[PDB]
């Protein structure tokens, strides 16, 4: 049995990357994520084993909603709508809940009410260079690779409040498609200390024994 | 034996390729000043496209030109008598993203690579608070991973018993085909000892390392 | 129009599915691919290449170089146990942290064998013969010299050649790899007397991996 | 785009219905098949061998 | 690459161009848009660089309602239903919420409850002439050229409230398909003033430097 | 009747879609096309012609004609810079207003060529001889006529020609097209000395431009 040992069957699955929480009426609630490997513990490991990658990507969304405490007088609210913009590398980035960026034209958003599918989409392999950089021994700031830069997401309600306030949450997956690797590398043994880089503590080799024999 | 390129010569009599793959006056064969290794000794690294720009005519193609591609080789050899005993590893890896002694900062630049001189490893920790230093334990070998995984990357044994010498030939492994080489180091030549040197009392106490480097098909 | 007719679990999030999925920006005109080399198709050429055991922990060698060297010197003792460990597989053995074991600590049941592969690192004018007895599962560690050799083993001299290949079963006591001093170590004047050697392991044919997991050398 | 029409008995669940679903554990490389002696296709090759009957009851 | 530089892939976009809100108790809220692509800034300066253009048009409303601050005594409101109607150029055109001109019949229009997908319409080119004109030099008032006239929209709801006001906002998107253009412009390099017209104020060529060398 | 199975992704609206859409007006007859001179089929061919670089900034030139227009004149010195602008992208350089730059702020990365056509439109007596040394990216500026002739240039003649052409690599310091008095400008009399000289640029070959974005040129 050696098909479950591909490297096509070895990363084509799924993780909560994200999670994060945004209310409607707090002036200031939306969501920002930008996309990055290195955010979850488990991940990063199962893709720093390759130096240089290559795959499309695939983003799927799952939104819930909990009624925050109204005054009084029987609340009632219809549906509610998420819009839930990417920007493309090198873009307009909204900084309120109320901005010019969200009406932009060249950044592709999707409209989603509740109560049906979660909304899949999807993101092909944007990078100037020929493939991802998951290690760069090279300054631009050190070992930063401003090439491989994927792009951010915002997320935010498309209605106002009219006698409670609603804030949701969301859990954005993630699924590499057609996964080409290159040049292994030796897994990495001591632990992670911040996300940005590849710093570390120093450690022992193995968990030891009490002798030789 | 005997190879000659440009105007230097180097004397051979085994070659371990790359991944498989095989890749006007620059053509010479550099040679890096001999480093010493004695008993107490951890280990040596040079960055490599950065020690053949500071000293060679090649680093004169360099400032004028930054964008190129290059193919290099490189012999390793040391010599000793046949009463010395001791194991090295020469390795050559790609994309060494080594890491800080201080948790939240980068090293600075003269401490990852000096201008054709060897850094040195060590086997202790080192200080944090004090400035940009390169966590040098050898166990994790700088870059966190464990030192005995080490042989994935291309790779040839030393070993003081039966063999002398070690050659290497690396081809260009970049993800874009025409990157600036001031703020970039593809390459990295290691060279750890696994078993130190050992020896009697009467014989010489260091056995010198040489380092020669030759790049080939620079294209400009 | 057409009638269609939806069959329950139609409007799902299944986590491990396979659909299309809409485009978020075409017309993008992708980079096309380059030939880059060292390309890996499948895990196991990763597992295929040897990597250095330490099998000298001893609980303060671990954070050292120290650990990937078993001492070898002139005792005074004909008969002598030189190293020695078992082959329980993930129970911290000596395997685990190494190039095979972090591979296989992905899945769950797996087979195949391994290539130990010795390295005599020592002096060049020393002698001396060693035996490498692996024991099989069911059977006991030989607590002799005398009765290793009754076993399966193999008689390793370092004169002749400086490096011995001793291949062996592995599957998810269970087995043991002791080495054991034939005879002491015979070396002239103006020599050091302590020698060290290596170990390597590789898989020998190919192994056979199933039902993924997630490793537990994590936080 | 294409033109649908739901017919009534759209969202239900029968309980003895035949329809195709989505496999929970995709590349999982299934154990193959082994010859196992003894493979019973119709239950009225268990009826066909003998068994004692108990004409004997009378209450103890 | 210079298939991202064709005319088509230069302007089958989509962009926010209209954004207004209208209540359903109010005897005046209905929505009211004429079309013309003037209307946002960004995509003026994108349409002007040609004359003489020919598309045809796609439509997407996302609509969502909100809940007024009623009385008392739980109010409960089943689901609504939006009602968008279409005038070709040259028809006839509401003035109240209840008037004759929305149960005509050559008017089309679509009908749309929440809860589902954006109701997506499709227009042809609509013109006498061959072409649009985003330039005209010549009367009809100067620079209106009636020619080139698409039509307008309207939008109002199809209930009655019975103990609550709801209030519903609606974004109207737009995409232009199989386009082609004709005799090109230098692009627009001061601001723009009015919506109608091409006025401008004189301003300076480029961005001052300090001399010559 | 058929069944179904609603994936993912069903009821959304992604805003670069692509979709068929039920027309609003079936039955309309819609007018055909005509045969309407000077069709664009790709944006490339606005960046072919021409345009005049306003290299004459300097702070109250801008709102006139005189931005267009570099100033020679016979002077008492030999050898002097006449002009010189760097070729730093999109930060505030002269080429950013020109037919050129307008077409490539729609765009994040882009290489190509250009041509930069001069032209002397002076008297038609006067003669002279003018550098035209492009500085590449990494040398420095020159600060000497000399060192310039030592760089990449072409000496232009105004008695034999009226339009010299040089063409360089533009991509997204990054080096200089500085503009050298090779001689003094002799002229009969009876005739002004004062002469004027303009400037011009488009691509060369086709541009390769990718991942389109908004301008900035707008409030």
């Amino acid at each position: 049995s050696r098909s479950e040992s591909s490297i096509e069957n070895f990363l084509c699955r799924s993780a909560c990357v994200y999670y994060a929480t945004y209310t409607n009426n707090s002036k200031k609630g939306f969501a920002e994520w930008v996309i990055n490997t290195r955010q979850v513990a488990q991940l990063r490991r199962k893709l720093e084993l390759f130096t240089y990658l290559r795959f499309d990507l695939e983003l799927t969304f799952v939104i819930t909603s909990a009624q925050q405490p109204s005054t009084a007088s029987s609340v009632d609210a219809p549906v509610q709508t998420h819009q839930i913009m990417y920007v493309p590398p090198g873009g307009p980035v909204p900084t309120k809940v109320k901005d010019y960026a969200w009406q932009t034209s060249t950044n592709p958003s999707v409209f989603w009410t509740e109560g049906n599918a979660p909304p899949r989409m999807s993101i092909p392999f944007i990078s100037i260079g020929n493939a991802y950089s998951c290690f760069y021994d090279g300054w631009t700031v050190y070992g930063i690779n401003t090439l491989n830069n994927m792009g951010t997401l915002y997320m935010r309600h498309v209605n106002e409040a009219g006698q409670g306030p609603i804030k949701s949450t969301v859990r954005i997956y993630f699924k590499p498609k057609h996964v080409k690797a290159w040049v292994p590398r030796p897994p990495r043994l001591c632990q992670y200390e911040k996300q940005k880089n590849v710093n570390f503590s120093p450690i022992g080799v193995t968990t030891s024994r009490t002798d030789i024999i | 034996r005997s190879i000659t390129l440009g105007n230097s010569t180097i004397t051979t009599q085994n070659v371990v390729v790359g991944y498989g793959v095989w890749p006007v006056a620059t053509c010479r064969f550099y040679t890096l000043e001999s480093v010493q290794w004695m008993k107490n000794s951890a280990g040596w690294w040079w960055k490599l496209p950065d020690a053949l720009s500071q000293m060679g005519l090649f680093g004169q193609n360099m400032q004028y030109h930054y964008l190129g591609r290059t193919g290099y080789t490189i012999h390793v050899q040391c010599n000793a008598s046949k009463f010395h005993q001791g194991c090295l590893l020469v390795v050559c890896v790609p994309e060494a993203e080594m890491g800080c002694s201080n948790l939240n900062n980068t090293p600075e630049f003269s401490e990852l690579s000096g201008g054709d001189s060897a850094r040195m490893f060590t086997d202790t920790q080192v200080g944090e608070s004090n400035a940009k230093k390169v966590q040098t334990a050898v166990w994790n070998a700088g870059m966190g991973v464990g030192v005995g995984n080490l042989t994935i990357f291309p790779h040839q044994w030393i070993n003081l018993r039966t063999n002398n010498s070690a050659t290497l030939v690396m081809p260009y492994i970049n993800s874009v085909p025409m990157d600036n080489m001031f703020r970039h180091n593809n390459l990295t030549l290691m060279i750890i000892p696994f078993v130190p040197l050992n020896y009697s009392e009467g014989s010489s106490p260091y056995v010198p390392i040489t380092v020669t480097i030759a790049p080939m098909c620079a294209e400009y | 129009g057409l009638p269609v007719m939806t069959t329950p679990g139609s409007t799902q999030f299944l986590t491990s599915d396979d659909f299309q999925s809409p485009s978020a920006m075409p017309q993008f005109d992708v980079t096309p691919e380059m030939q880059i080399p060292g390309r890996v198709n499948n895990l196991m050429e990763i597992a295929e290449v040897d990597s250095v055991v330490p099998v000298n922990n001893t609980e303060d060698n671990v954070s050292s170089l120290k650990a990937y060297q078993i001492p070898v010197q002139s005792n005074s003792d004909n008969g002598k146990q030189v190293f020695g460990f078992p082959l329980q597989p993930g129970a911290n053995n000596v395997l685990n942290r190494t190039l095979l074991g972090e591979i296989l600590n992905y899945y769950t049941h797996w087979s195949g064998s391994i290539k130990l592969t010795f390295m005599f690192c020592g002096s060049a004018m020393a002698t001396g013969k060693f035996l490498l007895a692996y024991s099989p599962p069911g059977a006991g560690v030989p607590k002799n010299r005398k009765d290793a050799m009754l076993g399966t083993h193999v008689i390793w001299d370092v004169g002749l050649q400086s490096s011995c290949v001793l291949c062996v079963p592995w599957i998810s006591a269970a087995g043991y790899v002791t080495c054991w001093y034939q005879t002491n170590i015979v070396v002239p004047a103006d020599v050091q007397s302590s020698c060290d050697i290596l170990c390597f392991v590789s898989a020998c044919n190919d192994f056979s991996v199933r039902m993924l997991k997630d490793t537990p050398f994590i936080r």
